[PDB]
């Protein structure tokens, strides 16, 4: 069980240290939702054009 | 936040590791934003009542015109508010509205 | 394309492609989505 | 008289919805182009906007798959501490035996 | 003062938190050291706004 | 007096972030093409750059899914060695019985 505790901690340390972690997708979603809203105003502009 | 953008727009160069004259006050503002992020996740309060606690603190028992507190007596009432909302169940939206 | 925008219209102070589309800390992801927005801001400014 | 503990209650969580206001249209602009060329221009923008929306939808799915994945490992790390204390009482029992 | 300590200490056991975890959410003294986390926040808000 | 072992401590891992510096723009070049033809040329490059970024994002997800998968099998191979030694003590107990 002490091995399984250390093995659980290694998976937890892996999910936090890998590149495609949660902090990547918070960055990707927050940046893209800012782009996608600004791109929305440009495309509705030409739908009105 | 207005002072924060005035610092970025003028005195911050991205990627440069140098000392700006009021850089340490900016860090304390960003350390604060991470603190209040932690307040939201730990108390378990929902998204719309956390608007209401920021904007109308008197509705949660604060004094009139007072800035809200992340005091431990204010963290315990946010948890007891979030436990109160979760006990309402599916009718919790009708009560909070 | 910005130099062509700056030459079809008399303006040199008007810039649309700004630095930081490449974020090296995030492996440069969403660099093309940032530039495609910047190209759509030239074309909207060109049409008007 | 013997003390019988009460039945274990069911936990209950509240899921409220959010609501954002509907926006308004921008002011229309009369461009120089005729309709078949401006429709084809507008269809190129809207096709690009669908590709941002499909990309944004995948990122939302993939941040929730990894917010869950970090949740499941934090729960597994807290649960293994109890089993370590249970196994200590197993060894302490064999010392009493 | 004892009732304030009795209320919060009993509350920290039900939340299963430390005083150290509580003090992070409560402290008004902030560390003034430019971390890579803050530096990523400064680079994103700079290029975004 | 009987020796009681201490409570099992919680393991703790540190996840620091990295930070890469913001680059600068190249020197602009005045090509021969007019703006509608150069915009369409530049939109073809940027569309190709988005397709590299979607491909690169999938490879990053798929190397982390398989770095994890190799981690889970190395952990399963180390855990089965203890259960082999536990089962040896099960057989040795039945020889003592």
């Amino acid at each position: 069980l002490k091995t399984q505790q250390e093995q659980t901690q290694s998976q937890l340390a892996f999910l936090q240290r890998k590149f495609s972690n949660q902090a990547l997708y918070n960055w990707l979603r927050g940046r893209l939702a800012a782009i996608y809203f600004q791109f929305y105003d440009l495309a509705v502009a030409r739908c009105l054009m | 936040a207005e002072k924060f953008w005035d610092w970025l727009n003028t005195k911050y160069t991205p990627g440069s590791s140098e000392a700006v004259e009021t850089q340490e006050h900016i860090v304390q503002y960003c350390q604060a934003l991470a603190q209040l992020e932690m307040v939201y996740h730990s108390t378990g309060i929902n998204e719309n009542a956390f608007r209401l606690f920021v904007t109308k603190p008197e509705m949660f028992g604060a004094a009139t015109g007072a800035a809200p507190a992340h005091d431990a007596l204010s963290l315990i009432m946010l948890t007891r508010f979030a436990d109160w909302v979760n006990a309402l169940g599916e009718k919790a939206s009708s009560v909070l509205a | 394309a910005e130099q062509a925008y700056r030459w079809e219209l008399n303006d040199d102070s008007a810039r649309f492609i700004k630095p930081g589309a490449w974020q090296g800390t995030y492996a440069g992801l969403l660099a093309g989505e940032t530039l495609m927005l910047s190209l759509a801001q030239m074309e909207d400014a060109h049409l008007k | 008289i013997y003390a019988t503990p009460a039945d274990p209650k069911a936990l209950l969580s509240a899921a409220v919805a959010t609501s954002q206001g509907g926006g308004k249209l921008p002011e229309s602009f009369m461009s120089l182009w005729r309709f078949p060329h401006m429709l084809e221009n507008a269809r190129g923008m809207v096709s690009q906007l669908t590709q941002f929306g499909s990309t944004l939808q995948n990122i939302i799915e993939r941040q929730d798959a990894e917010a869950l994945n970090a949740l499941l490992q934090n729960q597994a790390a807290e649960l293994i501490l109890t089993n370590l204390s249970i196994q200590d009482k197993t060894i302490e029992e064999l010392d009493a035996e | 003062l004892i009732r304030k300590l009795n209320t919060i200490t009993s509350w920290l056991h039900t939340q299963k938190w430390s005083v150290f975890q509580l003090f992070i959410m409560t402290s008004t003294s902030y560390n003034k050291t430019l971390t890579p986390e803050i530096k990523n926040l400064l680079d994103t808000v700079y290029h975004g706004l």
